């Protein structure tokens, strides 16, 4: 019933962040696939946010399936639009913050993750005339 | 239950020149997909009707490009770039946002006599 | 592009009641929504009923609710709309036509048919 | 390239061999979930992969959820419906239906038995109805 919990984090902690400043879909699949891909293929099982992943990737399949599928068939053409904006732009969000998170994690370490997480809160909440230019990065 | 409205009720072109034709509705029709439920049709003498815009915005199919139309909430509006010769007939807006469906008063054109 | 004929139509003796035959193909019958449409001289179009593709609904107008009905036989892909109670007011020529933009306005619409009442020949 | 069962010894074709009748509801899944597992659910532990795929499931088929109820709310054609509500319930929810059944049994007798009783069912289903034995094997305990 908690998307992170074992974590050490909460979903109101990911509040701060806002929806638009995060990465695109296809940037995160390639972040993921390209570097870890051998992290995805080995026998041991440890760090479940590995199965995690293998969760949310196996999800963002289904959903395709789905549109390719609703693509195909459905006669009215509008409808159809509309179910595909839809699945597009509104349907990717958690899966969009699910892979930040992990990735974020399994690039560095947790500690600089929740670092990095509790800070950004910072650059928000201050006001532009006094704020300082640019904002966090999670660096390395 | 939807009362309809037109205007204005004739108005007659010179052809060549630029037209509008204001339709209006009493109950808002934007509906939670972001989308207005408004028609506008093209009515010829002898024959069966022909779609002009569809979903408040978007052309029909095989419509030519000199009719086009905006609007959003409970103000619409058609509008020609160029009259041609063709172009004559009584003119219909519609409502579906409820049932029942509701028609309009309708506005008829024509060329402007010497 | 789908073409769709009517029949049925003519003169009807008055107090009578008379049903019009409006047949269609070329499309998914089982699939999309029909509409009557209405026009004595004079003046402009007006709704009357629409069914659904299950045919379990229906709606009708104050002008002819309750003495109006229309039924779908989709083994044969066939409309039907049955009258009854015919006045001198309901003497107009009827279409049937389909409607596909996400359920809002008609697309095809049918030839048409006149009715007339009256007690001469 | 993924296979979610490898990472405990299984296939995906294992499971396709079972039929659809021998899966339970999803309500049956999801009030055993609530009601046998909650306390340690929520809680953080080391391992338990088992805890971790029912628990992002759960959220899955709640935003599936969610999609039919705002698609039954909007969506303004009548009959298209029946066939969204149609494809998203029975057609989709086999495969949630399929990795409930297989974790929440894995949690109750662990790997040991399982692949065992899967590699059974296998055998006794391959061959011919003539020659099959009156009934199919139970898991047990």
């Amino acid at each position: 019933i908690d998307p992170y919990k074992e974590f050490g984090a909460s979903v109101e902690l990911l509040s701060f962040l806002p929806s638009d400043f995060f990465p695109s879909i296809r940037d995160l699949l390639d972040t993921a696939s390209a570097l870890y891909r051998e992290a995805l293929e080995s026998p041991e099982h440890c760090s479940p946010h590995h199965t995690a992943l293998r969760q949310a990737i196996l999800c963002w399949g289904e959903l395709m399936n789905l549109a390719t599928w609703v693509g195909s068939n459905l006669e009215d053409p509008a409808s159809r639009e509309l179910v595909v904006s839809y699945v597009n732009v509104n349907m990717g969000l958690k899966i969009r913050q699910l892979l930040w998170f992990h990735i974020s994690c399994l690039t560095f370490g947790r500690e600089t993750v929740l670092e990095y997480l509790v800070s950004f809160g910072v650059w928000i909440r201050t006001p532009p005339a006094y704020r300082p230019p640019n904002a966090p990065i999670l660096s390395t | 239950d939807i009362v309809m409205t037109q205007s204005p009720l004739s108005l007659a072109v010179t052809p060549g020149e630029p037209a509008s034709i204001s339709c209006r509705s009493s109950q808002t029709l934007l509906h939670n997909n972001g989308y207005n439920y408004f028609s506008w049709y093209l009515q010829k003498p002898g024959q069966a009707p022909q779609l002009l815009i569809y979903l408040g915005s978007n052309r029909a199919p095989g419509v030519s490009d000199r009719f086009s139309g905006s609007g959003s909430g409970t103000s619409f509006t058609l509008e020609i770039s160029r009259v041609e010769a063709e172009d004559v007939g009584v003119y219909y807006c519609m409502q579906g946002r409820h049932t029942p469906w509701t028609f309009g008063q309708g506005t008829k054109v024509e060329i402007k006599r010497t | 592009q789908v073409q769709l004929v009517e029949s049925g139509g003519g003169v009807v003796q008055p107090g009578r009641s008379l049903r019009l035959s409006c047949a269609a193909s070329g499309f998914n019958f089982n699939k999309f929504g029909m509409h009557w449409v209405r026009q004595v001289p004079g003046k402009g179009l007006e709704w009357l009923t629409y069914i659904w593709y299950d045919g379990s609904n229906a709606d009708y107008v104050d002008s002819v609710k309750g003495r109006f009905t229309i039924s779908r036989d989709n083994s044969i892909n066939t409309l039907y709309l049955q009258m009854n109670s015919l006045r001198a007011d309901d003497t107009a020529v009827y279409f049937c036509a389909r409607g596909f933009y996400d359920s809002s306005s008609l697309e095809s619409w049918g030839q048409g048919a006149l009715v007339i009442v009256s007690s001469a020949s």
